[PDB]
RNA sequence: UACAUAGCUGAUUAGAGGUAGACGCAGAGAACUGAAACAUCUUAGUACCUGCAGGAAGAGAAAGAAAAUUCGAUUCCCUGA
RNA sequence: CCUGAGUACGGCGGAACACGAGAAAUUCCGUCGGAAUCCGCGGGGACCAUCCCGCAAGGCUAAAUACUCCCUAGUGACCG
RNA sequence: CGAAGAGACGGAGCCGCAGCGAAAGCGAGUCUGAAUAGGGCGAAUGAGUAUGUAGUCGUAGACCCGAAACCAUGUGAUCUA
RNA sequence: GGUAGCGGAGAAAUUCCAAACGAACUUGGAGAUAGCUGGUUCUCUCCGAAAUAGCUUUAGGGCUAGCCUCGGAAUUGAGAAUGAUGGAGGUAGAGCACUGUUUGGACUAGGGGCCCAUCUCGGGUUACCGAAUUCAGAUAAACUCCGAAUGCCAUUCAUUU
RNA sequence: CAAGCGACUGUUUAUCAAAAACACAGGUCUCUGCAAAAUCGUAAGAUGAAGUAUAGGGGCUGACGCCUGCCCGGUGCUGGAAGGUUAAGAGGAUGGGUUAGCUUCGGCGAAGCUCAGAAUUGAAGCCCCAGUAAACGGCGGCCGUAACUAUAACGGUCCUA
RNA sequence: AUUGAGUGUUUGUACCACAUGUACAGGAUAGGUAGGAGCCGAUGAGACCGGAACGCUAGUUUCGGAGGAGGCGCUGGUGGGAUACUACCCUUGUGUUAUGAACCCUCUAACCCGCACCACUAAUCGUGGUGGGAGACAGUGUCAGAUGGGCAGUUUGACUGGGGCGGUCGCCUCCUAAAAGGUAACGGAGGCGCCCAAAGGUUCCCUCAGAAUGGUUGGAAAUCAUUCGAAGAGUGUAAAGGCAGAAGGGAGCUUGACUGCGAGACCUACAAGUCGAGCAGGGACGAAAGUCGGGCUUAGUGAUCCGGUGGUUCCGCAUGGAA
RNA sequence: GUGGUGGCGAUAGCGAGAAGGAUACACCUGUUCCCAUGCCGAACACAGAAGUUAAGCUUCUUAGCGCCGAUUGUAGUGAAGGGUUUCCCUUUGUGAGAGUAGGACGUCGCCACG
RNA sequence: GCGGGGUGGAGCAGUCAGGUAGCUCGUCGGGCUCAUAACCCGAAGGUCGUAGGUUCAAAUCCUGCCCCCGCAACCA
RNA sequence: GGAGGUAUGACAA
């Protein structure tokens, strides 16, 4: 893999700038960059989706198994066999295969060549790519991340975005791939769940470029870190792991930062003598021509002087409640609730929150956890039971899969509020990094990354004083996590929380934990880990 | 940012037409029915 | 230093310098100058210095010129321009 | 069986070719690497194929050419 | 060849007799162009060439005299350090 | 006796190196270059400038054009002067109809202090300051409702040339 | 009699300057372990020295007396050397030209030759880190404040190595 | 390059030995393909016992002991694949060799010795010889990076009421400018180095700024109504000239901000600059007439050389290609 | 007479006042129809004929405003001179602006209905 | 004419690089102390010198204008 | 028990 005089620029944004990068075969690189940056612009490149503007990118001839980080769920009633089973050519070269046979019967003298050397690539292309896969994706399910059967026959947009994170993983393993494209392969993935994803990625013994925003998920997998640059639009290819590509990057942030300081300091001096010249009486001839040499030298001076990269903004979020929380802010009681068909996830399920309580609904991959926060919404009626909210809590929803835009609108209209003027809107949106003309983008454009900002600043601008968050630190870049955490900490009202991100909780502090699907309101402690390990 | 840009002939790829656009008004790339003197007739023309 | 060799003595043999302030070949090689300035370039491979010459020197008998189809070592003059 | 090897040639650095490295063939110098050999080798202005022309890495060779310190006999819309 | 002459021989070559086009190429046309269009340059609408002579120019010191200087061989410490 | 010029020597002054040393002397390249100054030699006849524009590392240089001269070709005579006729153009003057500048008078929204009334709410005054309006009177390179004389362009025009 | 400057005797612009200039003994810094450093020279060969750190070269200061404060951010020098950057060379993955052969106008295309060539490797230097001022050098502003006034020992604040 | 021996350590490569192959089903640990009805054994078989390795924990592999002769496969079902055994091999991890390299040190014959002794020999040169030292370094050649006023060749505007300082340098508009045009000053004033996807084209439609009067929030002044109002507005951007038979304003459709050009003019030293009816191709708007080769007009720009990119019935140094 | 449609610099206009509708022109009556309003059948568009001349519109009166404007005189100025020469004066030609006498409430066509 | 400056009572940030007006000391009110200082807790004090532009929005960018401070305003 | 040693605060009253 390898890229020379790479540039890409969307409108008037742009991505790459004359970039480079030459990957070796056989390394695990680890792509890194701030939400935007241009990490899944990289891969469409590579996977030939895009063309660059100018310059030249060149990839090998071998097979590429590319996860992307949005699932494609072409139909809504697709199941789960059908999307692992789309994985490999198997089902579309036979439905092409079955055409051919039949343009034999119709044809008889005139297209034979054409058709039998279609016929012969077709079956030689199916014994290469062995047809007895069929029993090979039953039981790749069961030694991959023990997925259970019953999913093997259930619409896949029914799925838990953990559940669909493993399927997607599969199917891309399911290809048989030779080089390995992930895009973020543990975005809503558990804790247990990513012990596989981790062992499968060391014993790899090929290529595999990994985006990711989890530090210690990449410390343990990469060789090789590629760091998309957000301000320079340029790449930088480190050896080693997160820590020397911080290490490396900050030390040479420094040594620029200190170049442009003593360039200053010399550019300031001879300033300081033009004007002490230029001020000098008409009769000091000497300095007058003194001061005029100096000029020219000044003038060299400016134009040789290196501009410092202005240092990426970063979020700043101030999120308080309109209202106040009452000390009892949501009343559950002996609520039960089953999707058609499926076993019943919690029995007269009761818990009551306190007021500015840090809440988590603690649990595993498909045990309910979203679909309990729904059911406090409203997207679900509970099927026995009743949810009562105070009157003086005001609720705001992060969901899961980031279903409250509108991809067809832009970023400004999303959040067209009645409550807010349009300079409101716009102050905002560039506190979450949308500048000027940026928030006349269309939705369907954003990375998975930016359209969390946009869900993350329709919640604040809501004022609620109740926060149901479903996962909200996922498709975020390290920095704006901490961020998000930290002012989450200082929020003055109730937070529902749900997040298999152990640093997130952290920053939160949580009060009460909600155990799943073992119905268990507990204070919340590092017993939080017995009850994982349990 | 006002730029200058060249119109290619969809059909037959000549780069027929100088112009200049301002790339903040309008983003994506300008398209305009043309004459394109290798083909004598009009035919989609997109920035290249 | 053993045989030797070097050294040493004699004989033999041949150079040693000068020019014609020209002409030839070779080594080494400026600058003013021109470029309307100036570093590439130009003045020049010129002036100067040095070596070797010879009555001439140098080149010369195709691993060539060509592609009218062919020519048949080199040198010099006209032309090509 | 023989027909010129550390040669031809190549990289690097210079130079000579009207040709200033240029797309630069041809010739040479320094440095390093470094062939084939008649079913071979070189050239035909990068390079390859084909065709054509030649046969390097050994030497010699008169004449037609340049010049005149001197010698002999002369010449001049040359000096006086 | 011939008096350091005229002259004779010598047609290689040079200019002129056709232009247009970057060029392939076409040709009293040709190029541009899709164009029988228009337009450019040509033909229509012919005089050249050799030599002498004079004017001017170019390359040469180029109408004559004049720098401070630059470069390259040599000569000087009998003055003076 | 030693040190020699791309150098030497210097208790150091750009000091000395054969009577002038920021770099000796001599010969050569060499007739260096000199957009600079000086000089450039017989006669008569015909004609006769320029000291301007543009561009210029250009400004006391140069180049093209303008102006001089010589020769040549050719046309419904294309030049000049004057007259007649027809046009373009806004200067002199003048004017104020626009825009600036400006004087007085009348009247005035509004604007300053005083009292009564003060919740600072409504008045009555300096012949207190006065918009705008109106009356009269000025002013203008970058003002014009106007506008010459001249000059200029033109005419198958007329006369002389 | 007294003041400046230079300690002193000396030295200098032969030929407009004899001085306060140079030199000087003394001071200090620094280089130099000897085929020394330094210098003349393409080199050989020399000086340094037939010397050897109490010696030799270089910079600055300039007898003697009392003294010589602060700043190492910058520039030099010295040391460091993990990382970043970095030549030739080495290495050559891939891509072009050609064409035996394939070929459904297409085009494909082995070998050899040939035109380019990325990864990788690659020293010092530089970036960096520290030291060093008898190394180069540099050594600040504004506001307030006392039993009269004035000032202001004192206070605030900013800037700097 | 001269420049040659090794050792050791870490590494790249290629063979060579060994060992590894457990998805589910299935006799159970079938790695791929082909051949395969036969294969192995007193050259001591099966079974038994013990050690060892792997391990997915089922078993697999190997060594040794005792014993002495028999076993495996085909046939059979499972599965995508069926098994003994051989061959060609591919994954996996141990070793050996062939080894390319980096380092490590060691060695000694090159090379070096302004070390000693010996000879040539009168000689503190030199060359040999012998010891000692150093050593494949150093030195030297070629190439490459860094450093390098130590030294060298040079550059380092012009205008200008002297020169300097300051100002200016190209383009647009005005006044100066003397009623055509042109016209200078380091004269007086301002702008430009763009902008617009409509703020372009066309079709249709529209008319302004202010003022008075009335009117909730509402104020001098935001929106509304009437009347008056010839331009006192607007015309993207300076000024002048122009435009409300709009060149100003709105709306629909559009891309003529077309291609080839171009009689004839203006301007002009040149190079350039400006206008242009009209002709053809193919269009936009419009019923049609017709208008449209950008924008009210005049600034918004830069020769050539040299490079980039796209196209091309051009050329292609013997020829076809290529360059 | 009225309604169309033109040429001529508003001497054609403006303001004020008066009269008229037979036709014609308009107000006018409607939104079913094509079509229309960044809202509104106001407009545009279409269909229609109860009423009205009230307005527009035509004709007529008025110069109050705007417009046009001779002559005379003057400013300026071409040419030729002059002085007492930043200015000023004479001669000869030319000749405004201003201010005025005055003009003017239009004129010349073509078509249709009367 | 060449520069530097105008942000709460003072001294400073923020200004390059547009979104949200602060820090230091001081002032005022309340505490603590017998009292004062120091200290603790609360509050106040500017729409950024001023007026137009650019923008969705300016203290910030642009332009003008008025103020304050160091220089200069002429050389043989 | 004994001995040498290891922040601020008038003046008079
Ligand atoms: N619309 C649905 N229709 C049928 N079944 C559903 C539906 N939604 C969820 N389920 C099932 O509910 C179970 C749990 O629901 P839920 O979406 O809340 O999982 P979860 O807690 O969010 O897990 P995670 O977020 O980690 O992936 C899943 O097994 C899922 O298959
Ligand atoms: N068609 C597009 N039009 C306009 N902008 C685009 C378009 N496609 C991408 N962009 C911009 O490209 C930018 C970077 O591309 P990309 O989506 O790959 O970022 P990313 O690093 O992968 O995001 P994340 O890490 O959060 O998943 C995005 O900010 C996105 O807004
Ligand atoms: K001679
Ligand atoms: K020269
Ligand atoms: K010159
Ligand atoms: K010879
Ligand atoms: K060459
Ligand atoms: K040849
Ligand atoms: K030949
Ligand atoms: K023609
Ligand atoms: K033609
Ligand atoms: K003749
Ligand atoms: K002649
Ligand atoms: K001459
Ligand atoms: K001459
Ligand atoms: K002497
Ligand atoms: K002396
Ligand atoms: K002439
Ligand atoms: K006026
Ligand atoms: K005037
Ligand atoms: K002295
Ligand atoms: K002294
Ligand atoms: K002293
Ligand atoms: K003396
Ligand atoms: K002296
Ligand atoms: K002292
Ligand atoms: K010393
Ligand atoms: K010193
Ligand atoms: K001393
Ligand atoms: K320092
Ligand atoms: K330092
Ligand atoms: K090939
Ligand atoms: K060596
Ligand atoms: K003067
Ligand atoms: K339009
Ligand atoms: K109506
Ligand atoms: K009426
Ligand atoms: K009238
Ligand atoms: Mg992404
Ligand atoms: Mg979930
Ligand atoms: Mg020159
Ligand atoms: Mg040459
Ligand atoms: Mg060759
Ligand atoms: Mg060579
Ligand atoms: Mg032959
Ligand atoms: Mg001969
Ligand atoms: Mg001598
Ligand atoms: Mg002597
Ligand atoms: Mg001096
Ligand atoms: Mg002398
Ligand atoms: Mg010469
Ligand atoms: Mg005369
Ligand atoms: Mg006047
Ligand atoms: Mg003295
Ligand atoms: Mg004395
Ligand atoms: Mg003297
Ligand atoms: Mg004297
Ligand atoms: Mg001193
Ligand atoms: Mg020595
Ligand atoms: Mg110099
Ligand atoms: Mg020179
Ligand atoms: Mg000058
Ligand atoms: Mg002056
Ligand atoms: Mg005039
Ligand atoms: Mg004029
Ligand atoms: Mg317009
Ligand atoms: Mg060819
Ligand atoms: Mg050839
Ligand atoms: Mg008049
Ligand atoms: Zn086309």
């Amino acid at each position: 893999m390898r890229g020379q005089k790479m540039n890409l620029t969307f409108g008037l944004e742009e991505v790459y700038e004359d970039a480079e990068f030459h990957l070796g075969d056989f390394d695990k690189v680890g792509i890194v960059g701030v939400n935007g940056a241009g990490k899944t612009t990289l891969f469409r490149l590579l996977l030939r989706e895009l063309k660059l503007d100018k310059g030249k990118i060149t990839i090998g001839n071998s097979r590429i198994g590319y996860l992307p980080q949005e699932i494609i769920i072409m139909d809504e009633k697709m199941t789960v066999l059908e999307f692992l089973a789309e994985g490999r050519p198997i089902k579309k070269m036979e439905t092409e295969l079955n055409y051919i046979y039949e343009k034999l019967t119709v044809v008889d003298d005139d297209k034979q060549d054409r058709l039998l050397k279609r016929m012969g690539w077709l079956q030689e292309q199916l014994e290469y790519f062995d047809c007895y896969e069929a029993e090979s994706i039953l039981l790749d399910l069961v030694d991959s991340m023990q997925i259970d059967f019953d999913l093997f026959d259930q619409p896949i947009s029914e799925l838990s975005g953990g559940q669909k994170s493993k399927i997607s993983f599969a199917k891309v393993l399911y290809s048989k791939p030779e080089i390995l494209l992930l895009d973020q392969p543990t975005n809503h993935l558990d804790s247990s769940t990513k012990e596989f994803v981790t062992k499968y990625l060391k014993s790899y013994r090929g290529s595999v470029l990994i985006i990711s925003h989890d530090i210690d998920f990449l410390n343990q997998i990469i060789d090789k870190i590629m760091y998309i640059d957000k301000v320079t639009h340029k790449i930088s290819i480190y050896e080693g792991d997160y820590y020397t590509y911080k290490k490396k990057y900050s030390e040479n942030q420094l040594l620029r930062e200190k170049m442009i300081i003593q360039q200053e300091k010399e550019v300031k001096e001879l300033a300081t003598f033009v004007q002490k010249a230029k001020q000098a009486s008409q009769t000091n001839h000497a300095l007058k021509r003194m001061g005029l040499e100096r000029a020219i030298r000044l003038d060299k001076k400016k134009k040789n002087l290196t501009k410092r990269d202005k240092v990426y903004k970063r979020v700043k979020m101030d999120i308080k409640p309109n209202r106040e929380v009452a000390r009892t802010p949501l009343k559950v009681e002996n609520v039960t609730f089953h999707y058609p068909g499926h076993p019943i996830l919690y029995k007269d399920l009761s818990f009551q929150i306190s007021g500015k309580e840090r809440f988590l609904v603690v649990g595993e991959n498909g045990v309910g956890k979203s679909t309990l926060l729904k059911l406090l919404m409203g997207i679900n009626i509970p099927d026995k039971g009743k949810i009562i909210f105070n009157d003086k809590t005001d609720v705001a929803y992060y969901s899961q899969e980031l279903e409250q835009l509108d991809e067809e609108k832009t970023i400004l209209e999303n959040v067209k509020s009645d409550e807010y003027t349009d300079w409101k809107l716009r102050a905002t949106l560039s506190n979450f990094l949308f500048y000027d003309d940026d928030v006349n983008k269309k939705v369907n454009v954003l990375s998975p990354g930016e359209k969390a900002r946009i869900v993350l600043c329709k919640v604040l601008l809501q004022k609620a004083n109740l926060l149901i968050l479903d996962q909200p630190t996922n498709h975020l870049d390290p920095e704006t996590q901490s961020i998000i955490g930290a002012n989450f900490n200082l929020f003055e009202g109730t937070i529902i929380v749900v997040s298999h991100n152990p640093s997130f909780v952290e920053q939160i502090g949580i009060n009460r934990m909600l155990i799943l699907p073992s119905g268990n309101i507990d204070n919340y402690s590092p017993e939080l880990l017995e009850y994982y390990s349990n | 940012m006002r730029v200058n840009i060249t119109l290619e002939c969809t059909s037959c790829k000549e780069r027929n037409y100088l112009t200049n656009k301002n790339k903040r008004n309008n983003p994506d790339r300008l398209e305009k029915q043309k004459y394109c003197p290798r083909e004598r007739k009009v035919t989609l023309h997109r920035e290249t």
